[PDB]
């Protein structure tokens, strides 16, 4: 497991409001940190966690509704 | 007969966040509408972040709000009421033998000489503080400490001081409502550095170009984390092992000043919290009159204490 | 001279020992600049020329009894709790030659391209490929923190304590400068 | 029966949900729990359990249109 | 990841506070810069760290309460 992986989940326990998750290199950096409360802060959020953390290569995971405010499989691999 | 599996106790003393303004000296007395300062950045190639009064202000003020909340021996969770009752009778026992003075008095001396003030004291050339008690929204008793007569090394007496101990001490028994405003002006210059609480952040990246220091700010005006202040008020703790010179510190178990590197009452000698309170509650055993008072100001202090089992 | 004052810092956990150096030396340049006296000794005992680190003492060299006790009261101002300093009390004279004075090294090449292209040889690009290069960055080991006071940032101090042969004494002046540039007695 | 498993499965009782069960050291740690609507919400999901539970290794088993937005093969087993 | 990105994130240990991330080719020109104490000002701020820093093919993100003071076709290049 050699990119960063950043992963963007939605809590169940009320509706609309994301969090973020971290892994470098075997090991997590972030666990659980308020993305927002909307799918742009989250889209944002992911961004701004893969700028930052990041290797020459990461991983962007998200929802249908988050991963469209990225553009289109173009920064959202590297 | 067995320390519980689950053992909290709440915090005391609980601070706020401290706000910090600027002004010109001798106009303490109409300082309500005083700018808050801000911080800034500035490039080196690193940006950092710096504060400093403006250059018409030579006088910090720094203001934050105090409550006691009393009843110190009553844990919030528990496992096993039979622990739970030896800790109360304890507890009781300590507080009928002596009332929580020599605590109280310590505290209103770090309230007394400006301790919060951790790095902005140091080229201070005069300090003065003000102790308000809010009773129903108004004032209903004002007090006014001289911070640079009243060193930090030793314990002095005053009148006032034992007015403010005599009313921690009645906060923190349990027979009224203490809540207290503390105000310090600081002299240091006419447009020096002040340094408000610096910044830590788990989530910023390991790249070059980030920023390499930022500081604390609430709603644009810089500020002061309220366990900095917490902290700083805790200094009353001089019973350990080591000589006297260095001065006291913290209270904590294994009372350790991490910034240095060491870390006094080790667990190889007996006298950390932990075996001083279980050596109380479960063998009998008091250590000594200056024990007790480490041992009760670490439960007004609170924390997470369970064995497992 | 005949009026030293050894100060002994307090060991103190909150802050550490080079932090209030800074504080002590600053201190003590303003208020030797605003008196009358013009060339007041200043030494560092405890100097430890092997691990790169400022000693924990500081002592203070003036001819008269009003201007040391001025002095006293200088680097004394306002802090109180921190110095822990002495007594005036009478030196001995082994004076084994050791002049402590300032040093200047240039570690940016920013300013001397600035200097090369502002003031005297007129150009855009020709000072950048000429004299700098990332190379033959100086360094100088004892540190002083040192805010500035009009108008300044903060900048680091450098002094050197002179050869210690002990052959003759050779009079020099007390001080050039802030705290010390010439040769003092040393014990 | 060493690492830990992350199953990802669609509910048939309504077409286009999904649900992640999670299994650490023979005890079911995580039993059926919201995944989303969307194949992306699923692997983030997915992404998300094997990142926090199941610390030496891990495998991740899900659909196919579940599998295509984690890199093949490289950060699916560990 | 050929075109600049700028984010715009609002710091948690304040919230009503925004910070801006902005990266050229790979490496990152500025990171958690101060932005003001309101959308208006960090969307702003957005669009001026737009300007800078890319010429062609900025993406700017943030916000719903943000992304609503530009028009939708100043938000991708």
């Amino acid at each position: 497991s050699r990119p960063t992986v950043v992963t963007v989940t939605e809590t169940p326990r009320n509706p609309g409001s994301y969090e973020v998750n971290v892994e470098r290199d075997g090991k997590m950096v972030v666990g659980r940190a308020r993305a927002g409360s909307d799918p742009g802060a989250a889209a944002a959020k992911a961004m701004q966690m893969a700028m930052e953390w990041g290797s020459p290569n990461y991983v962007i995971l998200g929802s249908n509704k988050v991963l469209a405010f990225i553009p289109e499989q173009l920064r959202v691999k590297m | 007969l067995s320390t519980a599996s689950v053992l909290a106790f709440e915090r005391k003393l609980d601070p706020s966040d401290a706000l910090m303004s600027a002004g010109a000296w001798a106009q303490r007395d109409a300082s309500q509408e005083w700018p808050a300062v801000t911080v800034r950045e500035k490039s080196v190639l690193q940006t950092v972040d710096v504060a400093n009064l403006p250059s018409d202000a030579d006088t910090l003020k720094v203001r934050f709000t105090l409550r006691v909340l009393g009843g110190a021996g009553t844990p919030s969770a528990c496992n096993d009421a039979a622990y739970r009752d030896k800790l109360l009778q304890t507890v009781a026992t300590y507080v009928n033998e002596q009332g929580f003075a020599e605590l109280a008095r310590r505290y209103a001396h770090n309230l007394a000489n400006a301790r919060f003030l951790w790095r902005n004291r140091v080229g201070a050339e005069a300090v003065e503080v003000r102790i308000n008690h809010i009773r129903q929204g108004e004032v209903a008793r004002t007090w006014r400490f001289d911070a640079l007569a009243i060193g930090l090394r030793d314990f002095k007496a005053d009148a006032e001081l034992d007015a403010l101990a005599e009313l921690i001490a009645s906060g923190l028994s349990g027979s009224g409502h203490v809540l207290l405003e503390v105000v310090a002006f600081a002299r240091i210059g006419d447009g020096q550095e002040v340094f408000p609480s610096q910044e830590l952040i788990l989530d910023k990246g390991d790249k070059k170009g980030q920023k390499s220091k930022t500081l604390y700010s609430v709603r644009d005006a810089a500020a002061i984390h309220s366990q900095k202040i917490g902290n700083a008020l805790r200094t009353i703790d001089t019973w350990y092992p080591d000589e006297d010179g260095l001065g006291p510190i913290a209270v904590e178990p294994y009372g350790s000043v991490t910034s240095q590197g060491k870390a006094y009452r080790q667990p190889k000698q007996k006298l950390d919290f932990y075996t001083l309170l279980d050596n109380w509650v479960l063998r009998d055993e008091a250590p000594a009159v200056e024990q007790q008072h480490y041992v009760i100001a670490n439960l007004i202090r609170g924390g997470v204490f369970g064995e497992a089992e | 001279m005949d009026h030293y004052l050894d100060i002994r810092l307090r060991p103190d956990p909150e802050f550490p020992p080079a932090q209030l150096m800074s504080v002590l030396f600053g201190k003590l340049h303003q208020a030797l600049v605003a008196q009358g006296g013009d060339r007041i000794g200043v030494s560092f005992p405890d100097l430890d020329e092997s691990r790169s680190r400022l000693g924990e003492r500081l002592r203070i060299h003036a001819s008269a009894d009003d201007l040391r006790a001025l002095l006293a009261r200088p680097w004394l101002e306002g802090l109180r709790d921190h110095l822990q300093f002495g007594e005036p009390a009478v030196v001995p004279h082994p004076t084994p030659y050791r002049q402590v004075s300032r040093v200047q090294a240039k570690s940016n090449p920013e300013r001397l391209r600035r200097r090369l292209m502002r003031r005297h040889d007129l150009s855009e690009e020709e000072a950048r490929k000429r004299i700098p290069d990332t190379v033959a960055r100086t360094l100088d080991l004892p540190f002083v923190t040192l805010r500035s006071q009009s108008t300044g940032q903060h900048f680091r101090l450098f002094i050197r304590h002179g050869p210690l042969q002990a052959t003759a004494e050779e009079g020099g002046f007390t001080c050039y400068g802030l705290s010390k540039g010439g040769f003092v007695p040393w014990f």
